[PDB]
RNA sequence: UAGCCCUGAAAAUGGAUGGCGCUGGAGCGUCGGGCCCAUACCCGGCCGUCGCCGGCGUCGAGAGUGGACGGGAGCGGCGGCCCGGAGCCCCGCGGACGCUACGCCGCGACGAGUAGGAGGGCCGCUGCGGUGAGCCUUGAAGCCUAGGGCGCGGGCCCGG
RNA sequence: AGAACUGGCGCUGCGGGAUGAACCGAACGCCGGGUUAAGGCGCCCGAUGCCGACGCUCAUCAGACCCCAGAAAAGGUGUU
């Protein structure tokens, strides 16, 4: 998976072939963070056949929907479980961030082991996203931003470069 | 070989169907849209004569 | 097998009549059933975390 | 120029250079006439960018004006007088030229017939007094 | 350009004789006339008949001929061969056939003749039967030559039935070792 | 599978290749077809005999689809005007080389 | 415990992320939208090769995806005071081009190549049998030329 | 140095890897327009002169893109 771009939420629920030896198998049910619908569908192959004896030769989907929040404007605070491969060994990781949808999270971690621990989007597994509230949170980095009557300013802002008189006669003030 | 769907009898040298599947639904997206400037100025006149 | 059994099935239509299609196909990709969860609901899982 | 042929197109003539021999500039030994490079290292045949093209049919030109001159003829060289009389039925098409080998005697009787016959020759200012 | 196969675009066959026979050349230019308007496929036999070479144009003996000649069905048809028909002293009997053949050979066209037949050429055939109604073509022996028998397996080979090459046929030539299980081996 | 790529063509990605790059093979060179006379000299011993005759069986996948798409010279698209990602590795690894599932419908227009 | 960073970290001409340089990146990781260009791919042109062909119907009179017919019987529509019948034109005597059949035209697909194998040469040099009622002291051969061209090329023609 | 399965250089250019037999793209008639591939987009050098996104990183030996061109154990209250 190449976490391209925002990524998505899907649901995918799905079963296997109906068999003599047993009728109705019993439809496990997963829920996948990839960029379109096809990741989806061939991660949700992947964390199953690491679970049960069930491969996509031997198994087909019934539902592979797009499922997304139930509050998209209203700020949450989200704690997950990672289970990273490193380079020495392979680690289980607790980590929390601070977005508006889960699909914006996940997202934040890809872009987070990507940059902290070196990890490519292909060696890592979500074991489960869910929101905590406030005052659960263990990390102080975000914790710091759950204070009403907040203030801080913008010091030293600077931006939009070669869009003015890419040679002017006026210095540049921080501000 | 003049190129279909880009200019017009020569789809219909080839389907004769697509020139009345044409004007079949141009006029479905024709009163279509009187239907969205008569029904559209009938919700921001409405209340443009409440207040 | 499915040659000298056939011959009882060729001159079986034949007297009968129909395009039984004693022509074999290859597997067809499945067909569109229509699939059921009655009571319950699918059962969650997600991956384990790593123990040696 | 007052002669003025039937249609004459757009000459077009692929490459205007003259294909010249691999080690042309650098003897004198070897002239400018070509002949395709066979050796085993060389880089003309091997064909690398940047250094002497070399001829293939795709130069070729085009059917309806292969051999055709700029003034919109095509040459066929004469002797004499009767072999000019050959080209009464392409008076608008074809043109003649005189041969070296002509004398200057008779080459003043076949630049007058040519006026009679209505028939271009390249040169009938050439070798007079 | 995606199949290195190219080897085999070109077709093989001939496309004109290669001869400079100004008479077969007439011959083909009436029948390549005839085999592109006709719609029958004698004249694309006779016609391809035309080209190709003086081996595959066999010399047709005047006794198979006869006898291809005698079977149900073969009463009153003519006979047709792109090649030469020579004679058989063989037979003694001949029926009063009628052929067509570029090139019989004179002590052939008087064994015919005075049996009531009538020899023809491809011109005086194009005039009797366009579309080659009506007619018998035959063909000689084409690999009935000394040089079809030396071809094979190998001579040296395990059964062989080759001929190989030996200047001149007798004793002590090709016949000491290999040749019989005396001497070396039996091959 | 790394050396194509593949999807399920919706309908009109089904009408827009056969019309725009439709060629037909008449005994062996591939011709522009442009009139129902070319599909019908052809093919109509098989009952298709017009240009979207051709479009149901090759849509839905009918009794005659081995003779309508074997009538079809292969489809000389061209390079696709958004580019490419990467080309070799599988669709699902980010790269675009393998089974897209129904995404070819985004492709094939780039490619015509 | 693991990412970046540093110690561990020594070789001889002056030196190598390619150089210049780079530190709110012109460095590392995960990514987005753009953008640039191969002889690749698409469209079109042109040339060649290969394949399948087309015209001796030059027949403005040839029309053929059925024709003469013909006696035995009625359909309509043409020459009415209910009977219904050849025009071999001629007011025009008129009608482009073409097929070296070893030629001309059509459509389609392909085009790299040392060794090596075949095809074409209206490429070229020397000599003979033919043949141009060929060429010339009113200047042939030969050589030269910042002269005019043709052929993709071998080479060639003409001017001075 | 020697073998097995496939591909390539040998016979082969072209875009890329600064240069390069074999590497990644792609295999060649002569060219006009279009689009891409591997690659890249501060200046040499066509293209980020986008108001790019989120981080990591101070090196008195920084680092910088397959094969490929100089490194390990062990250690750091550097720092995440
Ligand atoms: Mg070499
Ligand atoms: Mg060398
Ligand atoms: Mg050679």
């Amino acid at each position: 998976m190449k976490a391209s771009g925002t990524l998505r939420e899907y649901k995918v629920v799905g079963r296997c072939l109906p068999t003599p030896k047993c009728h109705t198998p019993p439809l496990y049910r997963m829920r996948i963070f990839a960029p379109n619908h096809v990741v989806a569908k061939s991660r949700f192959w992947y964390f199953v056949s690491q679970l049960k004896k069930m491969k996509k030769s031997s198994g087909e989907i019934v539902y592979c929907g797009q499922v997304f929040e139930k509050s998209p404007l209203r700020v949450k605070n989200f704690g997950i479980w990672l289970r990273y491969d490193s380079r020495s060994g392979t680690h289980n990781m607790y980590r929390e961030y601070r977005d508006l949808t889960t699909a914006g999270a996940v997202t934040q971690c890809y872009r987070d082991m990507g940059a902290r621990h070196r990890a490519r989007a292909h060696s890592i597994q979500i074991m489960k996203v869910e929101e905590i509230a406030a005052s659960k949170c263990r990390r102080p980095a975000v914790k710091q931003f759950h204070d009403s009557k907040i203030k801080f300013p913008l010091p030293h802002r600077v931006l939009r470069r070669q869009h003015k008189p890419r040679f002017t006669t006026k210095r540049p003030n921080t501000f | 070989k003049k190129n279909p769907l880009k200019n017009l009898r020569i789809m219909l040298k080839l389907n004769p169907y697509a020139k009345t599947m044409r004007r079949n639904t141009i006029l479905r997206q024709a009163r279509n849209h009187k239907l969205r400037v008569d029904k559209a100025a009938a919700a921001a006149a409405a209340l443009q004569a409440k207040s | 097998k499915r040659v000298k059994e056939n011959d009882q099935k060729k001159k079986e239509a034949k007297e009968k009549g129909t395009w039984v299609q004693l022509k074999r196909q290859p597997a067809p990709p499945r067909e569109a059933h229509f699939v059921r969860t009655n009571g319950k609901e699918p059962e969650l899982l997600e991956p384990i975390p790593y123990e040696f | 120029a007052a002669l003025r042929p039937l249609v004459k197109p757009k000459i077009v003539k692929k490459r205007t250079k003259k294909f010249i021999r691999h080690q042309s500039d650098r003897y004198v030994k070897i002239k400018r006439n070509w002949r395709k490079p066979r050796g085993i290292d060389n880089r003309v045949r091997r064909r690398f960018k940047g250094q002497i093209l070399m001829p293939n049919i795709g130069y070729g030109s085009n059917k309806k004006t292969k051999h055709m001159l700029p003034s919109g003829f095509r040459k066929f060289l004469v002797h004499n007088v009767k072999e000019l009389e050959v080209l009464l039925m392409c008076n608008k098409s074809y043109c003649a030229e005189i041969a070296h080998n002509v004398s200057s005697k008779n080459r003043k009787a076949i630049v007058e017939r040519a006026a009679q016959l209505a028939i271009r020759v390249t040169n009938p200012n050439a070798r007079l007094r | 350009g995606v199949d290195i196969r190219h080897n085999k675009d070109r077709k093989v066959r001939r496309k004109e004789p290669k001869s400079q026979d100004i008479y077969l050349r007439l011959l083909v230019k009436l029948y390549r006339f005839l085999a592109r308007r006709t719609n029958s496929t004698f004249n694309q036999v006779v016609l391809k008949r035309l080209f190709m070479s003086r081996t595959n144009r066999p010399p047709l003996s005047l006794s198979r001929m006869i006898r291809k000649m005698k079977l149900p069905g073969r009463e009153n048809k003519t006979a047709v061969v792109v090649g030469t028909i020579t004679d058989d002293v063989r037979v003694q009997e001949v029926p009063k056939l009628k052929v067509c053949a570029l090139r019989v050979t004179s002590r052939a066209r008087s064994r015919i003749l005075r049996a009531g037949g009538k020899i023809l050429t491809f011109d005086q055939l194009a005039l009797d039967s366009p579309k080659g109604c009506g007619t018998v073509l035959l063909s000689g022996p084409r690999k009935g030559r000394e040089v079809y028998r030396h071809f094979g397996k190998a001579p040296g080979t395990p059964h062989s039935h080759t001929k190989p090459y030996v200047r001149s046929k007798g004793r002590k030539f090709e016949r000491a070792r290999g040749r019989r299980a005396s001497r070396g081996y039996k091959n | 599978e790394p050396y194509i790529a593949w999807g399920y063509p919706n309908l009109k990605s089904v009408n827009e290749l056969i019309y725009k790059r439709g060629y037909g093979k008449i005994n062996k060179k591939r011709i522009a077809l442009t009139d129902n006379a070319l599909i019908a000299r052809s093919l109509g011993k098989y009952g298709i005999i017009c240009m979207e005759d051709l479009i149901h069986e090759i849509y839905t996948v009918g009794k005659r689809f081995k003779e309508a798409n074997n009538f079809l010279w292969p489809f000389k698209l061209s390079s696709p005007r958004g580019g490419m990602k990467k080309k070799t590795t599988h669709f699902v690894e980010g790269g675009d080389a393998g089974n897209r599932e129904d995404q070819i419908n985004r492709l094939i227009r780039r490619m015509n």
